[PDB]
């Protein structure tokens, strides 16, 4: 696993072309996330 | 030490999580190749994940990051899709759960769009889809996503051509 940028704790990846695409985020230490909810689902076929 | 507690669909907490899931579906540039073709989900269950040891590990690191970033944890709720979700809820996140080849570097990736995380449920690029049908757009088989508390601290802003 890589190290975060110097002086930083994460990276924010922000799409700049698709204006409807939201951000993605990267952490480099597992201790910076907690798996709070577990969601069970199906995707639905469009009508 | 992990226990899972079912939330009732009549609970405001359940409803909030479902609405964050449903409201952040978008169209993807692969036409559905990795994650499938859909506009919405059928939510079957939402469980709270409770592990004292993992929680303490998390809050200790949050406090270090907060202090380093001048008393600002910059904590978010974000989606995570992965073939290792069963391992993650029991053992916590670590380097085995990183996306080594990710375009923002080798680390653990989280999304604001639920549908982006849905692309990784069956592996990178959706792998070969569900185990039973080998279908990345399977409408039968049950999927799982995590909705996670994530400490960002000082976050480096990277614009990406996507
Ligand atoms: C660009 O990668 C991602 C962006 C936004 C969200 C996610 C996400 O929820 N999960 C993953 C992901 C990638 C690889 C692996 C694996 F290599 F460990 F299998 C797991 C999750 N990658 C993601
Ligand atoms: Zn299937």
């Amino acid at each position: 696993m890589a190290h975060s940028p110097p002086g930083h704790h994460s990276v924010t990846g922000r799409p700049s072309v698709n204006g409807l695409a939201l951000a993605e985020y990267v952490i480099y230490r597992g201790e910076q996330a907690y798996p709070e909810y577990l969601i069970t689902y199906q995707i639905m076929r469009p009508e | 030490g992990t226990i899972l507690i079912d939330l009732s669909p009549d609970d405001k907490e359940f409803q909030s999580v479902e609405e964050e899931m449903q409201s952040t579906v978008r169209e993807h540039r692969d036409g559905g190749h990795a994650g499938g073709i859909f506009n919405r989900y059928n939510i079957l269950k939402i469980q709270k994940v409770c592990n004292k040891k993992l929680w303490e590990r998390y809050t200790h690191r949050r406090k270090e990051v907060s202090e380093e970033n001048h008393n600002h944890a910059n904590e978010r709720m974000l989606f995570h899709g992965s073939p290792f979700v069963n391992a993650i809820i029991h053992k916590g996140f670590d380097e085995r759960h990183a996306y080594i080849g990710g375009m923002f570097g080798a680390g653990i990736y989280f999304a604001e769009n639920s549908s982006k995380s849905n692309q990784y449920v069956y592996g990178i690029g959706g792998g070969t889809g569900c185990p039973v049908h080998k279908d990345r757009s399977c409408y039968i088989c049950h999927r799982q996503l995590l909705f996670c508390r994530v400490t960002l601290g000082k976050s480096f802003l990277q614009f990406s051509a996507m």
